[PDB]
C-alpha cells in the first residue's frame, strides 16, 4: 500500500474538500443501483425499488455517512490498514459474510463519484493514487478471510 | 440486457459527448495506465510518456470503435468480430483488464460530464461496457 | 457460445454421468459449503448438517436443472429464464457464487468420471457451467 | 491462514501420494487450455495449439513440477506463507506482472488435478483444507500487488 508522499499529499489535498455529508451515501447508493445483488444485506433500510428510491432513501444517507468515515479513519492512519479495519474486517466477513469482491466495487464506485463531484481536478494522477487507498481499505477489510 | 431504458440513455449520453469521445479513449487509456500498472504491459511498444502522440491516436481507435457499438446494440458481435479476434487471439487480453478500462471509461465521462453522468445513466453505462467486453473476451469461450 | 464440439463434450459426459446426475448435485452443493462457508447463508431454512436430506433434495432440483440445459444448449436464456427471475430479483445471489458452485460442480465430476474428465472435456464442462451462470446473472444486466 | 489439526494431517495424507513428476504439468497445461489467455506468458515454450499438443510439451510439464514444489514448500510452511512465497511474489508481480488473479486460477485447477487423480478420497473434506491451502498461497503470491 505505498502512495508516493506526493500522492498521499495528492489525497489530503482532495479529502479535505469532500462533502462528508453528500458523498459517503451517494456512492453507497450508486452501489445498490448498479450492483443490485448488494441490497441483499440492506434488508432493513426500507424502499429500494427504483434509482430514486434508493437515492433519497435517509439510512442509504445517514449509514452512507459512517462509511465515508471509515475512509477517513483510513485516510488518517495509512500505514496500519489491518488494524484500523480490524473488527471492521470482522463484521463483514464473519457476521454479515459479504464476499470481499464487493469492497472493490464499492471502493470503486467511490472513485467514480469522486470524479462526479471534482471533475477535471480529479486528475489520472489523483485517480491513480486513490486506486491504492481503495484497493487497500478493500483488501484490509478482506483479512479475516486471509 | 440492454433493455431500452439503458439503450436510451447509452443514445442519450454518446450525443453530449459529441467530438469529445476520441478525446476521451485517450484520456480514459491514460487513466488506466496510472491507476493500473499491470495494463501497460500490452504496450511495450508505446510511449506511454506524458504527451504520447500513439496513446492519444490509439484512444481516438478505441472511442471509434465504442461508437460503432452504441451505433449497433442490438448486434455487438457481428459489429466487433474484427476485434475479438484481435483481442483474444492475438493480443490475448486478459479478461480482467475489460474491467479495468471499463471502469476507467467511466471515470473519464463522470470527470468530464457531471450532469449526465445520474446514477441511472451510469449503470447503463456500465452494462454497455461490459457488454462490449464480454464480446471482446467472447473468443475464449 | 458453445462451438458443436463443446455440445458434443457436454451432451457425452452427460450422458455417462447418467441416473448420477441428481447425486453429484447433492455433492458440489456440499463442496461449495464446506469449502466456501461464505454461501451457506443463502441458506438458513436448510438443515446443513453431513447426510443433510434437504441438501440432498435441492441438489437434486439444481441437478434436473443442469438436465433440461444440456438439452437446450442452442438456447438456455430461454430455457432457463425463471431461475433468473428466481436467483436475481428474488434470491438476489452474488454472482461470486455461481463461480464457486461451477468450481464444485466440476471438482465433483473429476471425482467420479476420471475417464472422461479430459482436459479438453476439462475446458467444455467449464464452458457450460459459466453459460449457466451467466444466463441466471441475466437479470443483473 | 486457518487449517486445524485435522485437516492439516489429511492435507499431508494427499501429499504423499500425488504424483510428483506430473500432476503439476497436468495442473498448468489444463489452466494453458481452459484459460488460453494464460498463454500470453509463455512465450519461450515452443507449441501449445492443441490440448493434446500441450499436454505433451515438456517444458509445460518439467515447469509444472517447478510449481508443485513451491506448494511442498508453502505446504511446509502455512505459518509463513508471506515469507515462503515473498520472492515469487517480486518475480510473478514485478517482472512478469501475472495478474493476480490468474494464482487464483490456478490454484483452482490444481484442486481438479488433486481430484482427477484420487477420485474417492478426495472427501469434500479434504477439498476444503485443500482450498485453504492454495487461497493462501494466491496471497502469498499477490502480496507485492498488495
Ligand atoms: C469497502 C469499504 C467499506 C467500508 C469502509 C464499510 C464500512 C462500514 C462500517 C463502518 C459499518 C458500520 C456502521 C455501524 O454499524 O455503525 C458498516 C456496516 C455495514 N456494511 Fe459496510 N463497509 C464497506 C463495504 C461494504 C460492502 C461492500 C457491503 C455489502 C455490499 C457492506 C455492507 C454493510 C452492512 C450490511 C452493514 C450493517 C450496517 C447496518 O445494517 O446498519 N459494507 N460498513
Ligand atoms: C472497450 C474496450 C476496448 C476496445 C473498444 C478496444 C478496441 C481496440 C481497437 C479499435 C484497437 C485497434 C485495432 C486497429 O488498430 O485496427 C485495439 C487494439 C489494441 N488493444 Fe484494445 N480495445 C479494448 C480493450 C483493450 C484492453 C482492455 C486491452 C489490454 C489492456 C487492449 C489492448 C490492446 C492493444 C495492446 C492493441 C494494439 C495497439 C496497437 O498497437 O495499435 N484493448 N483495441
Ligand atoms: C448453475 C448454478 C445453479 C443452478 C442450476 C441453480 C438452480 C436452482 C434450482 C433448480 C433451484 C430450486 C428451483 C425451485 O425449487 O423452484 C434453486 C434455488 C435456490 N438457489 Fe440455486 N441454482 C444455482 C446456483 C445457485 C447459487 C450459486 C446459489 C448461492 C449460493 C443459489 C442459491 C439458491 C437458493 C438459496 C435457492 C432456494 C432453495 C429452496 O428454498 O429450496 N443457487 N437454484
Ligand atoms: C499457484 C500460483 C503460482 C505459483 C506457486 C507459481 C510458482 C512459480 C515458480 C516456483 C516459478 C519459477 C520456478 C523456477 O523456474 O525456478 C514460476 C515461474 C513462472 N510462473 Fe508462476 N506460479 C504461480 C502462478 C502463475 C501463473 C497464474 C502464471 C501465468 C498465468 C505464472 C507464470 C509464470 C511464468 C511465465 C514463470 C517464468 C517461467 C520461466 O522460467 O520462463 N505463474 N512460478
Amino acid at each position: 500500500v505505498h502512495l508516493t508522499a506526493e500522492e498521499k499529499s495528492l489525497v489530503s489535498g482532495l479529502w479535505g474538500k469532500v462533502n462528508v455529508d453528500e458523498v459517503g451515501g451517494e456512492a453507497l447508493g450508486r452501489l445498490l443501483i448498479v450492483y443490485p445483488w448488494t441490497q441483499r444485506f440492506f434488508d432493513s433500510f426500507g424502499d429500494l425499488s427504483t434509482p430514486d428510491a434508493v437515492m433519497s432513501n435517509a439510512k442509504v444517507k445517514a449509514h452512507g455517512k459512517k462509511v465515508l468515515n471509515s475512509f477517513s479513519d483510513g485516510l488518517k492512519n495509512l500505514d496500519n490498514l489491518k488494524g484500523t479495519f480490524a473488527k471492521l474486517s470482522e463484521l463483514h466477513c464473519d457476521k454479515l459474510h459479504v464476499d470481499p469482491e464487493n469492497f472493490k466495487l464499492l471502493g470503486n464506485v467511490l472513485v467514480c463519484v469522486l470524479a462526479h463531484h471534482f471533475g477535471k481536478e480529479f486528475t489520472p494522477q489523483v485517480q491513480a493514487a486513490y486506486q491504492k487507498v481503495v484497493a487497500g481499505v478493500a483488501n484490509a477489510l478482506a483479512h479475516k478471510y486471509h | 440486457v440492454l433493455s431500452p431504458a439503458d439503450k436510451t440513455n447509452i443514445k442519450s449520453t454518446w450525443d453530449k459527448i459529441g467530438g469529445h469521445a476520441g478525446d476521451y479513449g485517450g484520456e480514459a487509456l491514460d487513466r488506466t495506465f496510472q491507476s493500473f500498472p499491470t495494463t501497460k504491459t500490452y504496450f511495450p511498444h508505446f510511449d506511454l510518456s506524458p504527451g504520447s502522440a500513439q496513446v492519444k491516436a490509439h484512444g481516438k481507435k478505441v472511442a471509434d470503435a465504442l461508437t460503432t457499438a452504441v451505433a449497433h446494440l442490438d448486434d455487438l458481435p457481428g459489429a466487433l468480430s474484427a476485434l475479438s479476434d484481435l483481442h483474444a487471439y492475438k493480443l490475448r487480453v486478459d479478461p480482467v483488464n475489460f474491467k479495468l478500462l471499463s471502469h476507467c471509461l467511466l471515470v473519464t465521462l463522470a470527470c468530464h460530464h457531471p450532469t449526465e453522468f445520474t446514477p441511472a445513466v451510469h449503470a447503463s453505462l456500465d452494462k454497455f461496457f461490459a457488454a462490449v467486453s464480454t464480446v471482446l473476451t467472447s473468443k475464449y469461450r
